[PDB]
């Protein structure tokens, strides 16, 4: 299951 | 002159936080990080004792005195179109997002030590009048040899206040349901929500929610074996109503938080 960064 | 006081190395990363280079202070060979931020991309501004700087510089100076779990601002410069920030660089270092990606879900002993250190660092920010507003694994560096965690990237932060916040530019998947639903939140209780997201991330290997409907739905499914005490602390931090969340004192007195490892023990057992 894909894990990802998230921008800010 | 910035360019002669520092030897610039490879780009470490770029994003909403600017462009960050590895570096070396030419005077004593101190390892540093050099962050460039374009002036046009700076939404909030502040003032120091007397000089019109990015809010990020204001907040970093308020937390950078003495020793703490925050990466310290050593210097800054103004350029025609940008500000340049010199930050203290630990070596070797890895951010907590990459660490969790490579390791998977963390043993609870290790997550307890990490989460404890993050709590102490956030308490230090709040004691200095600083609300970070973007607590997440990506904004946490691990000093691998010392076993110490450091907060980075205050560019979404604010002065801490007790009245309502109606603006937000942190990471949405760590933001609380009252922001999603109403565009309103208070500083401390919103921070506790993001700490619940972070702790779940540590013990399960990824964050619990990706979509707005999951965030406001307030059901926490555990995808890994997690102790009942840890599940309880996480669900408490993730209470839908902000006033149902624990204080920092209540988090640190929770039974799951007892008998934390020291930083050096943490490195020797889990990082070396
Ligand atoms: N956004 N990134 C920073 O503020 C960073 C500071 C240090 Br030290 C590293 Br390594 S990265």
């Amino acid at each position: 299951r894909k894990r990802r960064r998230h921008p800010s | 002159p910035l360019e002669s006081q520092y030897q610039v190395g490879p780009l470490l990363g770029s994003g909403g936080f600017g462009s960050v280079y590895s570096g070396i202070r030419v005077s004593d060979n101190l390892p540093v990080a050099i962050k460039h931020v374009e002036k046009d991309r700076i939404s909030d501004w502040g003032e120091l004792p007397n000089t019109r700087v990015p809010m990020e510089v204001v907040l970093l100076k308020k937390v950078s005195s003495g020793f703490s779990g925050v990466i310290r601002l050593l210097d800054w410069f103004e350029r025609p179109d940008s500000f340049v920030l010199i930050l203290e660089r630990p070596e070797p270092v890895q951010d907590l997002f990459d660490f969790i990606t490579e390791r998977g879900a963390l043993q609870e002993e290790l997550a307890r030590s990490f989460f404890w250190q993050v709590l102490e660092a956030v308490r230090h920010c709040h004691n200095c009048g600083v609300l970070h507003r973007d607590i997440k694994d990506e904004n946490i560096l691990i000093d691998l040899n010392r076993g110490e965690l450091k907060l980075i990237d205050f560019g979404s932060g604010a002065l801490l206040k007790d009245t309502v916040y109606t603006d937000f530019d942190g990471t949405r998947v760590y933001s609380p349901p009252e922001w999603i639903r109403y565009h309103r939140y208070h500083g401390r209780s919103a921070a506790v929500w993001s700490l619940g997201i972070l702790l779940y991330d540590m013990v399960c290997g990824d964050i619990p929610f990706e979509h707005d409907e999951e965030i406001i739905g307030g059901q926490v499914f555990f995808r890994q074996r997690v102790s009942s005490e840890c599940q309880h602390l996480i669900r408490w931090c993730l209470a839908l109503r902000p006033s149902d969340r624990p204080t920092f004192e209540e988090i640190q007195n929770h039974p799951w938080m007892q008998d934390v490892l020291l930083p050096q023990e943490t490195a020797e057992i889990h990082l070396h």
